[PDB]
């Protein structure tokens, strides 16, 4: 059991981490790109929504 | 407004509503049971005596149909569950009752038995939940108590202080002191589930056995008392 | 002659706002399927009905019982009135019937989509009370033109509508509530889970409810029943009877500000949607 | 699945027959039918409809009066109760199958019919193109009084081939979908009032009688149909 | 040695830790706070759903966005026509103990499971009229907690058992299993490729997982207790964690590391369910107090709340355009928002 762990975490531990930044910039540009296609944020005018 | 076929599809819809009445008649009228209790205790006696009487390789839960008195009762018990239930203990918060069969007749694994209980009693979202404890096993404590090979005393220091409550009642007759044993057990049993109850929810003690043809019988009364104290809740009575 | 409009001034001011909010309050409970939840619409409703009758009757006291406001419209009057008097014992009847079969067999009521029966049972109440009381919807000495009254009674071919009303308007719906409350006490002796802090409080419930509605619908179908009974000296009897028995009905009007107390205000789920109020 | 009915020959004026429907392979009790007959010379023509659980029965306004339709579920079987049988009665009815929520496809199936003898208004008229038209394009086209469009957006248009043998069998649903079982080279259009089924490739087996029919209102008018040889 | 190997797990786990650190320079509040917040959301209920006997534990939202599935503990299957309030089907299951359900993307199955520990998959179009048991997945020791759809033969199933299995269906047998957690396996969430996917345990983390492979690519250790609800971020580099310490998570595949917690001081119960919206910035999250709250994922304060249930929220769903929010809850009753 703690062979396969430690495989496991040598295996995990093995990859390239970017910086949080870079992340932060990702997710800022991914909610701010899809704003208009978002019903929930921007309300839709009481024509187009199904449940009017 | 609408076409025809969202008529038929509008009438279809009332069909299956219909279908969702009539199942519902016989939803409410079927009260749930969870059967609880370890592999020394015998659960699988008492469901195989109760299938008997009235009424898949990895299947996670087994399910035992009885009725008493044209009342029907659903009663499941976990097959292939892990040693973890704080989960899987959720499914199981409106069923009317859970039956915990404990063994009480062993002297060792009974306090894991009350720590059980305890959990039990005491979660979360199995509050205002009756359980109904069958204390298994009473011919096996009897014999065991008389032979004097183990005692109690060494595993419950409490029982030397210990005496017969007045409301001891053993129908049969025997020696006073399986009495005294049985009552110290069920005693136990009752100051943890009177230590937090708060009156939401009761605790039914039994000295059974599994061979017993009327744990049916036990049951159905307690469900009775509980669903009777549900009402009275329900209805603005108190 | 100030005594009934006074109270008829307060029972409107207080039952009416109290019946509204009864009326939410059982709404709400039966928007979760709650059998007694319809029952106890009925009985609200009634007691609006009542609250809403009362302002004619306010204006024909204080008219020394001369009818001012209608010619003929007062039939109307006298019949929500007395159907609702009458309505309002039956859906009593029929809460204690469902407590009773709640408590004393938990297991087998209800049986199927309990409002769906309950409904049926409500309307059959509504429209056998309306079709007793469609059979009652004069003036003596001075200004004394009463609203459908008969001083003296019409006579012993016609005078036992009110025994027929004493006793299936009060005597049944009472003694039915009598029998299922004993009976719900009953059967709250065996339970092993209420302790005496439980089983008195519903004892104190279930023998105070009858109490208030009989402390409430007793002297008026005591003087009602006396006097038909009799009429089957009557000059000096109705003289004598009169003032009494037309302020007896000043205390039937409490149990429609009374019930609500008893069936909203008891019941802690219908404090808590008041509060949600 | 299959549908079988029989009760069909000849019978003189004036007389009563009852037209039977046995089926079988499918859950029937979920299925709401249709009769849709067929005049030997003409083309189809719709005779009644009995919803799922009997709590909607439709007729067509020539035969309003005349003929009656039940089902029996627990048999699994449907009758048509024919009156005062007339001499525009010779045709070949059809027992049409359908079950109608959202995206399912009705009168998707068809029995093989009874061929019945008898010895001597302000509705979506559907019109066809001339009833005269392998590896080629064809274009089938149509169109209707009203228009098909629904509020909902749904354009009740279907499409039926019927080939010079058997019964006909569902190609185009709602003037876009194709039926389970049809090859995708069939193909449905329109804006509204005029309709168009093409075939991108034609073959041997698509030789035969195209009919349309509108889902939009009771009674459900067909339209002669075109034929391709 | 195992003495050696616990050593070098433990200086392991430092140096994970220690990287992580180092890739963290500043928090995903402190770049984000200059952007405008999304302010006050108002959210009203459109349509009640009734029919279901008993609570209800799962509900999956068609590809289509009008059709829905719903499980609840009375045994029944219904899908609803969203935007009619319809019944399309009404499934019965052999199992009443069902708490999970999926609607595959194709459209033509439904999944569901539970302590039956069997994955049972139903045909919704047959040529008969009825829906039919395609096939039962036998193979979990424990009950089955969340089921979700690759495609018409491929499904992924997460047990009671610390084990998620990825199932062949034309072949009962399981294609691939994966190991490596210590706890009840709670949720589950594909990935817009639907190549990877990660599993919500009780052991307090989450694992990404490789689908083909077979293999835990990376562990996430942030909460304090059992995770109870997971699903990605629409981009498919992130995902978000709800558990039984009150507190949302989000996770960053990439970073590999806890961007923001979504926590208050009052909120003392545990969510039960989460789902986003479309662009991500509204991280919608059931909990066990009545009531469904609005977080803002970019700046984690709560925008609004879906308070309309008679009892505890277990499940949500927000449909793929993102017009409307499905709510079911253990009253019985489906709300669809908007």
């Amino acid at each position: 059991q703690a062979r396969k762990l430690v495989e496991q975490l040598k295996m995990e531990a093995n990859i390239d981490r970017i910086k949080v930044s870079k992340a932060a910039a990702d997710l800022m540009a991914y909610c701010e790109a899809h704003a208009k296609e978002d019903p929930l944020l921007t309300p839709v005018p009481a024509s187009e929504n199904p449940f009017r | 407004t609408l076409s025809a076929e969202d008529k038929a599809a509008v009438e279809r819809s009332k069909m299956i509503e219909k279908q969702l009445q009539k199942d519902k008649q016989v939803y409410r009228a079927t009260h749930r049971l969870l059967l609880l209790g370890a592999d020394n205790s015998g659960k699988s006696t008492i469901v195989k005596q109760m299938r008997i009487y009235h009424v898949v390789k990895t299947s996670g839960i087994f399910e035992t149909k009885f009725q008493v008195d044209k009342v029907n009762f659903h009663m499941f018990d976990v097959g292939a569950q892990r040693d973890e239930r704080r989960k899987w203990i959720q499914c199981f918060n409106d069923v009317t009752a859970i039956i915990f069969v404990v063994d009480s007749s062993d002297y060792n694994r009974l306090q894991e038995a009350l720590n059980d209980f305890k959990s039990i009693w005491n979660n979360r979202w199995l509050r205002t939940i009756s359980v109904i404890l069958f204390l298994n096993k009473q011919d096996l404590l009897a014999e065991k108590v008389l032979a004097g090979k183990s005692k109690i005393e060494d595993y419950f220091p409490e029982f030397a202080r210990y005496t017969t409550p007045e409301d001891a009642t053993p129908e049969p007759g025997e020696d006073p002191r399986v009495t005294r044993a049985k009552y110290f057990i069920r005693d136990e049993f009752l100051r943890i589930s009177t230590a937090s109850g708060d009156g939401r929810h009761y605790c039914y003690p039994h000295f059974t056995c599994s061979v017993d043809t009327e744990n049916a019988r036990r049951i159905f009364n307690d469900c009775r008392d509980i669903i009777q104290r549900m009402h009275l809740r329900q209805y603005e009575l108190l | 002659s100030v005594l009934p409009p006074s109270l008829y001034a307060l029972v409107f001011t207080l039952g009416l706002p109290a019946n509204l909010l009864a009326l939410w309050a059982a709404w709400l409970q039966v928007r979760k399927g709650r059998e007694l939840g319809v029952y106890l619409l009925n009985l609200s409703l009634s007691d609006l009905l009542l609250i809403c009758a009362l302002p004619p009757w306010t204006d024909y006291y204080l008219r020394r019982d001369v009818w001012g406001y209608g010619p003929g419209a007062c039939r109307l009057f006298g019949f929500v009135f007395y159907t609702n008097l009458y309505v309002g014992a039956a859906f009593l009847s029929c809460v204690s019937a469902d407590r009773y079969l709640a408590v004393a067999h938990p297991l087998r009521f209800p049986g199927a989509r309990p409002i769906r029966s309950a409904a049926a049972v409500s309307a059959l109440i509504w429209m056998l009370e309306l079709a007793a009381n469609a059979p009652p919807l004069h003036r003596d000495r001075y200004n004394h033109t009463f609203c459908y009254e008969s001083y003296p009674l019409s006579g012993r071919g016609a005078a036992l509508a009110n025994v027929g009303r004493v006793l299936a308007g009060f005597l049944l719906p009472w003694g039915v509530m009598m029998l299922c409350y004993a009976g719900l006490l009953r059967a709250l002796r065996g339970s092993a889970s209420c302790e005496q802090r439980e089983r008195r409080r519903v004892r104190r419930l279930a023998l105070g409810l009858p109490c208030v509605a009989l402390l409430c619908y007793g002297p008026y179908h005591a003087l009602l029943l006396l006097r038909s009974l009799v009429f089957l000296g009557g000059c000096a009897l109705e003289e004598r009877l009169f003032p009494a028995y037309h302020a007896s009905l000043a205390l039937a009007t409490l149990n429609c500000l009374a019930d609500p107390a008893l069936y909203c205000l008891a019941c802690p789920g219908a404090r808590g949607e008041v509060a949600k109020v | 699945v299959q549908l079988v009915e029989s009760g069909g020959g000849l019978v003189q004026p004036g007389g009563s027959r009852k037209l039977s429907c046995s089926a079988s392979g499918f859950a029937f009790s979920s299925f709401g039918m249709h009769w849709v007959r067929q005049a030997p010379e003409k083309g189809l023509e719709w005779v009644a409809y009995i919803s799922s659980g009997s709590g909607t029965i439709y007729y067509a306004d020539t035969v309003k009066g005349r003929f009656t339709i039940s089902r029996d579920d627990p048999k699994n079987t449907l009758f048509l109760q024919m009156t005062s049988l007339r001499s525009e009665d010779t045709a070949m009815y059809y027992c049409v199958r359908s079950i109608y929520y959202y995206g399912s496809s009705p009168f998707d199936f068809w029995g093989q019919g009874t061929t019945l003898t008898v010895s001597a208004s302000a509705d979506i008229v559907m019109t066809q193109a001339t009833s005269s038209v392998p590896g080629e394009s064809v274009s089938i086209s149509c169109r209707s009084s009203k228009s098909l469009l629904h509020s909902n957006g749904n354009t009740y248009l279907y499409w039926f081939l019927q080939r010079p043998g058997q019964s006909p069998q569902l190609l185009i649903y709602r003037m876009s979908n194709l039926a389970s079982g049809v090859p995708d080279r069939f193909s449905g259009s329109g804006s509204g009032t005029a309709f168009t089924l093409t075939i991108s490739r034609l073959e041997a087996e698509d030789v035969g009688v195209y009919y349309c029919m509108q889902h939009l209102e009771y009674p459900l008018t067909f339209g002669a149909g075109t034929k391709l040889e | 040695e195992l003495d050696q190997l616990r050593q070098e797990a433990e200086q392991l786990k430092n140096q994970i830790r220690d990287a992580r650190k180092a890739c963290a320079d500043a928090t995903l509040s402190q770049i984000t706070n200059n952007i405008d917040p999304v302010g006050r959301i108002q959210m009203r209920t459109r349509r009640t759903l009734r029919g279901h006997l008993a609570k209800i534990y799962a509900m999956h939202w068609g590809t289509d966005s009008r059709l829905l599935v719903s499980a609840s503990q009375d045994g029944k299957l219904i899908i609803w026509d969203s935007y009619t309030t319809n019944k399309v089907h009404a499934i019965p299951l052999r199992s009443s103990w069902v708490m999970t359900c999926a609607y595959a993307p194709s459209g033509n199955y439904v999944a569901c499971g539970g302590l039956d520990n069997i994955c049972s998959i139903y045909n919704l179009k047959t040529r008969e009229g009825n829906v039919r048991v395609s096939r039962e997945l036998a193979g979990h020791t424990g009950y089955l907690s969340c089921c979700r759809f690759l495609d018409d033969n491929q499904i992924v199933t997460s047990s009671g058992d610390t084990t998620c299995a990825l199932w062949d269906i034309e072949t009962g047998q399981q294609t691939t299993t994966f190991t490596g957690h210590t706890g009840d396996v709670m949720s589950l969430s594909l990935a817009p490729d639907t190549r990877l996917f990660v599993s919500g345990a009780c052991d307090a983390s989450a694992k990404l997982w490789d689908v083909r492979e077979g293999m835990c690519r990376q562990t996430f250790t942030g909460h304090e207790s059992d995770i109870n609800a997971i699903c990605f971020f629409p981009n498919g580099n992130a995902f978000a964690t709800g558990s039984d310490d009150a507190t949302c998570r989000l996770f960053d595949l990439r970073a590999d590391q806890e961007l923001m917690t979504y926590s208050h001081d009052n909120i003392i119960c545990g969510i039960t369910s989460v789902s986003f919206s479309k662009s991500g910035r509204l991280l919608l999250a059931g909990y066990d107090d009545f009531n469904c709250n609005v977080w803002d994922a970019l700046k984690a304060d709560r925008a609004g709340v879906l308070a309309g249930h008679d009892n505890r929220v277990s499940c949500l769903g927000v449909t793929d355009d993102g017009m409307a929010v499905a709510t079911g809850s253990w009253d019985s009753f489906l709300k669809i928002w908007n």
